[PDB]
């Protein structure tokens, strides 16, 4: 009846995205009084005129910013009955499993946030394993769209495949009827390569989401809308409240079938060169982050238009779209079929804000608290234990507080193979 | 492939392979230092008397005092065929930088933990000292390791009592918040990024827990053949110096001063690297440290392997069952004394109806009265008076209390004496001397004694840094064990006294008495006596 | 035997101490113990000296064999002389 | 272990559940034989019978291992065609096995093994040899029949009779 | 079942006393000149023995053998040679001594041996069992292919209350062959032959 | 030793509890009745509402 | 306020000293005897009553 002491090891998880994403811990008192949010400035872009006399043409200065906040603690509250053999045993294997589960949850939230707030969308009409070097073409498309927009890839880039498409890429490499070094490695091991098509890190992630198709159809922009970059705006009291730059709310005819995470593209708008403002040949892709009302959505890249007439030059310096929405633009939906997502990003686009839970404080007497270290990820939470003689059951809790933020959604991406029909 | 991947795999293998011994040693430490009621679920199961009638702690105190009355220290002796004074300078350095309080404290902590749990340890580190250096503006000092059983994780594939053949070893550091801040300042790390590591106490005893920060240090030893340059000494002979030690600093300064290269050989040696790690990344990757050995010295009690599993045991592990039984039985007997009705008479209410103030306890009456008649039965039934029986301790409780006490008495007898424990401590001190010798050869300035004086050969680089120049003829003294002395003068005084105690009263006895006077400390009168002895010895040729 | 064995307590019919139970609680607030005397059907309670559960005892067999086994080990664990 | 989010978690604790598996032994594997005293004046047949009994017992152990592994195996990868037709079908088979084991997030710290029956091993060798190029893997599969000692992430790939 | 099981040990104090008693009287080798040989014939050999047997490994190996002899009945140790370049005893080599733990199951001797020291054994196998990292070290040290994990008759038993047991095994088989080989009688250019 | 698969039941991540694209496959180890069988992986459903959190 | 010396001017003296699990514990000669002494006082008080 009683069991031996050898654990049948059954699962083994890996957390590559959470390991790779940077971690940020802002000061605790400042966050407490600041409501667990903190603003960071965005790199300044300057306008430029041409001419000799510039009377009354002096511009001003503008410096936009973004905000990073935190959500709710992820706990493993559990109970310990006094008179139980099953509870006396395994109450340490439970702690180990809690650590692994908490790290897994962190990685899952990172992957979901990246997939549902990635603006750059690469799509394909067929599966990866159909034509030759199609997986390389996918990774290269990601790299080329990041290069054309002149994004900041200074601190690294990364491409995450799902296991099925990783196997498709490996199959494409081995079926070559040749064996050099890349085919030999992709045949012996399953690994395609570590650097592919320009990215300096190409991994396979086991828990990328599935981006279910969007049933939205026949939606049009309702009224001309112009979005203007600001750093702050005045509220009802005259107080200047900061304005976030990575969101913009837009009114459409009817937002039916839309949800958080669908990828859209208005018909007519195009990407710019960001730094040089040279019009690209690639349609601007946006991602909806919230469906508010029945006629509003929130899209993460704010479409500052270059041809806008109401924009001051210091605002037009931040343009990222060639033209503005014009009351009839048909909005196309890019995810027209279910498919597990591949996710690419610049390595400094996702961060993990972290805060302590000061339960070691003297106010929390009676309960015993330790620092708890979740593995793989560099996160620390608390491990607390208490017990009420009323029910004669010790209560054990493990808490750890974090918030995943996408500071640059214009750098995060989503690869969508086989988006036909 | 990743460096962290490999390091963590090695650490996890060792951590799982040393799992049962570490948990038993932690149980022994908690039993012998915190409480003998080491159950944790019974912290919320309704209060019952739980006494602590301890009989093992006096034995631990006796053994600790016995091991404290006989200190043991390293003693370097010249090798066979070496010059007769090949160890005096190294012995002087060892005494100088081991006479401090930290060395003795580390040894005493390790010995106490060896007696109680079965394993202890200490560490040898080097620091830059300016005011009172030992040599080359540096000191070699010894630091303690508390709870070495759970804090020092050795290479699993190591089958020696002193872990000489371990290729790596990870030591887990736990520190408060201010401690982590100072640690980060010292090692140039990042203070914002709070580090994390596997909890040394695992999760046994979920109480007795503090807000502490864990980090790890991973030492590894690499044995390889490296290049050694054989120069010709401008004074005499030819010294051999490693290329890795004067690779860029003085590689041309040697020639400029007048050292001419003779040859070039490949000589096998061990180099030790230290890494600072967390569970997620390496903060310092492969920082090379001085010496040829891992700087940790372990002390063991009863040690062995059962089936490829290392088991160590002190003096507390076996007595635990008898002591727990004794505590339980004493608690049961205390409950018997406390919650038990006392001896009082059994009465019917009608037997004393009206006379109940006679029995309350006062002494105001000369006798006790009882009612005799009843209006229905005519006469009350006559039954002999009965008293509630006196509380008693069961024969089983008494017998098993004696048996448990006797069993603990039988089993808590180390040796007949602590000869085996002292021999294991001597083995640890020999390993300490080995490690210290290597570190001294690596960082200190060791002069060479010519038979033609000491010849310290050193030269500085363009960055004003002085590089030690130690020849490859360095291992000239071997380690030994001897009485602990604070200084070379104390050792010499002890030697002269020992010789005096065996030489009869003759000319050697006169010479040794004058020598002992010569080697005395200085006041005024001892100054006069020492001057007299010096002059007599000089005059006697 | 020491751990799991009922200890020495009195045997009572419920009607003997019915109404006086708090006296036998274990407290020392009373000068004596009272008992019921009469029954409405049996007239009077039957008379019989009170019985107490016997104290736990270690059997003579257990004691003798513990001593014999310890002595046997002590005699046979003499390496040489 | 499960998990839950929020600050206030009153009356939301969970118990502990640890599960078990059972491992046992079965019928002993025997070898009997009876000999008369006159039949042991040579003893050569007796010694050889002992040796062959040892070898056959080992073969029986291997047969039982193969049968149990093939009879209780949850993961099934099926192809609608032979493992010889179209290129890299053997690699696709092995890599499909690796992919299901990886996506299931199962524990493979102790290594992984793949076992081909000799027909499928020959088909995989053919898949390597008909490649119209001889770098190193085709050359080894041409000289000897060995596919390789590791394919598509499997630690050990073997042929089992 | 869930029943009490206590160890009221009475044999461990005796074992400790015996171990301490036999540790208090250390023993080593002593080389003495033969009959008719020079008075100082064994000085060099004795000095070399002391030099390369003064280390901690030799003492620990002998102590381990002694303790296993007291407890189980048999212990053992091993003599090995290594190339030492820093402090060699002679010819840039050292001869050191190594422990063997659980010799009763890790050192399997020739069955046709009727001597206590096993000097009439013509072969002996030592079963080296270790973990993954130890196997990597062993392979890289004796020039083996670390990919092929070795296996041998596991000398240990499945101890149920132990979380982890190692699984890498290999064997070292020493065998001795006595034969008549050619010896050359040179003439010394200095003196003698 | 026969291999079966129930139509509509898919594997899970077994750590992240994310639905795999491939049907759960089971291997029958015992046919005990004419209507009862025994399959070697237990099908513990994720969306079952009678299951405790643990 | 800067004071003379390199060391904190407080000298501590310990009896039985050590660490159990990152927690410093010290003991004198009285801590272990308290249970027996309290039991003896209670029993003598009961007998006096």
């Amino acid at each position: 009846t009683l069991a031996v002491d050898e654990i049948i090891e059954t699962i083994s998880a890996i957390t590559p995205m959470a390991q790779k994403a940077k971690k940020y811990t802002p000061p605790a008192a400042s966050m407490q009084r600041s409501s667990n949010t903190i603003w960071m400035p965005v790199e300044q872009e300057s306008p430029t005129q041409e001419g000799w006399d510039l009377t009354d043409k002096a511009t001003g200065l503008l410096e936009l910013n973004v905000a990073v906040n935190m959500g709710e603690p992820d706990n493993d509250f559990f109970q310990l009955r006094a008179d139980d053999l099953r509870d006396e045993t395994a109450y340490r294997r439970r702690i180990q499993s809690a650590a692994r589960k908490l790290a897994n949850n962190v990685e899952l939230k990172v992957a979901n946030m990246a997939a549902e707030m990635g603006s750059l969308v690469i799509t394909s009409p067929d599966a990866i394993g159909t034509n030759t070097a199609d997986a390389w073409n996918f990774v290269a498309d990601a790299e080329e769209i990041m290069f054309s927009r002149e994004l900041n890839r200074d601190m690294g880039t990364s491409y995450f495949f799902n296991p099925q498409d990783y196997k498709k890429a490996g199959y494409d490499l081995t079926k070559r009827d040749i064996f050099g070094r890349i085919p030999e490695e992709a045949y012996r091991d399953g690994t395609i390569q570590r650097q592919v098509a320009g990215f300096d890190d190409v991994l396979r992630s086991p828990k990328l989401p599935v981006l279910t198709k969007s049933t939205a159809t026949g939606i049009t922009v309702s009224g001309a809308q112009s979005f203007k970059p600001v750093a702050w705006q005045l509220d009802n009291d005259g107080n200047k409240v900061n304005v976030d730059n990575r969101f913009a709310t837009v009114t459409l005819s009817a937002t039916t079938g839309m949800k958080r995470g669908d990828k859209i593209s208005f018909a007519g708008v195009k990407f710019l060169g960001q730094m040089a403002k040279n019009v690209l040949a690639q349609d601007a892709t946006f991602s909806v982050v919230r469906v508010v009302d029945g006629t509003h959505v929130e899209i993460t890249p704010k479409p500052v238009a270059l041809d806008d007439v109401s924009l001051s030059p210091e605002q037009r310096a931040y343009a990222n779209v060639n033209t503005s929405l014009a009351d009839a633009m048909a909005v196309n939906i890019l995810n027209v079929k279910d498919a597990r997502t591949n996710v690419f990003w610049a390595d400094d686009a996702i961060r993990i804000v972290s805060q302590p839970i000061p339960a070691n404080h003297e106010l929390f007497a009676g309960m015993k608290t330790t620092s708890f270290s979740i593995p793989d990820v560099g996160l620390n939470g608390i491990f607390a234990t208490q017990g009420d003689i009323s029910t004669l059951s010790g209560l054990c809790r493990i808490a750890l507080w974090y918030g995943v933020n996408a500071t640059r959604p214009e750098a995060i991406g989503v690869g969508l193979p086989g988006q036909t029909a | 492939e990743n460096r962290l991947e490999s390091i963590l795999s090695r650490f996890d293998a060792d951590w799982t392979a040393s799992d049962e011994a570490r948990r038993e040693a932690k149980n022994d430490l908690f039993f012998s230092r915190v409480s003998q009621w080491d159950d944790w679920l019974s912290q919320y199961t309704t209060l019952q008397y739980r006494g602590q009638f301890d009989v093992v702690r006096p034995v631990v105190r006796k053994l600790v005092s016995e091991m404290r009355q006989n200190p043991i220290d390293v003693l370097y002796r010249p090798k066979d065929g070496a010059r007769p004074d090949a160890a005096d300078v190294l012995m002087g350095m060892y005494r100088t930088d081991m006479r401090h309080n930290t060395a003795k404290i580390a040894v005493n902590i390790a010995v106490r933990e060896q007696i109680e749990a079965g394993v202890g340890a200490w560490r040898l580190v080097t620091d830059y000292e300016d005011q009172s250096p030992t040599s080359n503006n540096q000191v070699i000092r010894r630091e303690p390791i508390h709870s070495a059983c759970s804090h020092v994780i050795w290479d699993s594939n190591s089958k020696l009592m002193d872990k000489s053949d371990a290729r790596h070893c990870t030591v887990i550091h736990s520190m408060s918040q201010n401690g982590w801040e100072d640690f980060a300042e010292k090692y140039d790390l990042d203070a914002d990024d709070i580090p994390s590591f596997q909890n040394p106490n695992d999760w046994v005893f979920p109480w007795l827990t503090q807000d502490t920060i864990q980090i790890a240090e991973f030492y590894e030893v690499v044995e390889k053949k490296e290049t050694a340059f054989i120069y010709q000494d401008p004074v005499t002979g030819e010294p051999v110096s490693y290329f890795k030690r004067d690779i860029k600093d003085v590689i041309d300064d040697l020639a400029d001063s007048g050292f001419i290269k003779i040859a070039e050989r490949q000589i096998k040696r061990r180099r030790v690297y230290k890494s600072i790690i967390t569970c997620t990344a390496v903060l310092k990757d492969k920082q090379l440290i001085a010496g040829e050995h891992i700087p940790i010295v372990p002390v063991f009690g009863e040690w062995g392997f059962v089936e490829d599993k290392e088991v160590y045991e002190g003096v507390v592990r076996l007595t635990k069952d008898g002591q727990r039984l004794r505590n339980m039985i004493m608690s049961f007997n205390a409950d018997i004394v406390a919650r038990t009705p006392k001896k009082k008479p059994f009465f019917w209410p009608e037997q004393i109806a009206g006379f109940e103030h006679m029995y309350d306890g006062n002494d105001d009456y000369p006798y006790y009265l009882l009612n005799r008649t009843d209006e229905n039965s005519g006469d009350l039934p006559t039954q002999p008076l009965a008293y509630y029986e006196n509380p008693e301790v069961p024969q089983a409780n008494a017998y098993m209390l004696e048996a448990a006490t006797s069993a603990v008495k039988e089993v808590a007898t180390l040796g007949v004496e602590t000869y085996v424990f002292q021999d294991n401590l001597a083995t640890a001190m020999r390993r300490d001397g080995e490690i210290y010798q290597s570190i001294v050869n690596d960082i200190y300035d060791v002069p060479r004694n010519v038979t033609i004086l000491m010849a310290e050969v050193v030269d500085l680089a363009t960055g004003e840094k002085q590089v030690l120049n130690d020849i490859r003829g360095r291992y000239e003294c071997y380690t030994d064990v001897g009485p602990s002395f604070q200084s070379m003068k104390q050792q010499n005084r002890a030697e002269i006294l020992e010789l005096l105690g065996k030489t009869p009263q003759g000319t050697p006895e006169y010479q040794l008495l004058l020598l002992q006077y010569f080697t005395l400390l200085d006041g005024k009168g001892v100054e006069m006596m020492r001057d007299y002895a010096n002059k007599q010895l000089i005059q006697m040729g």
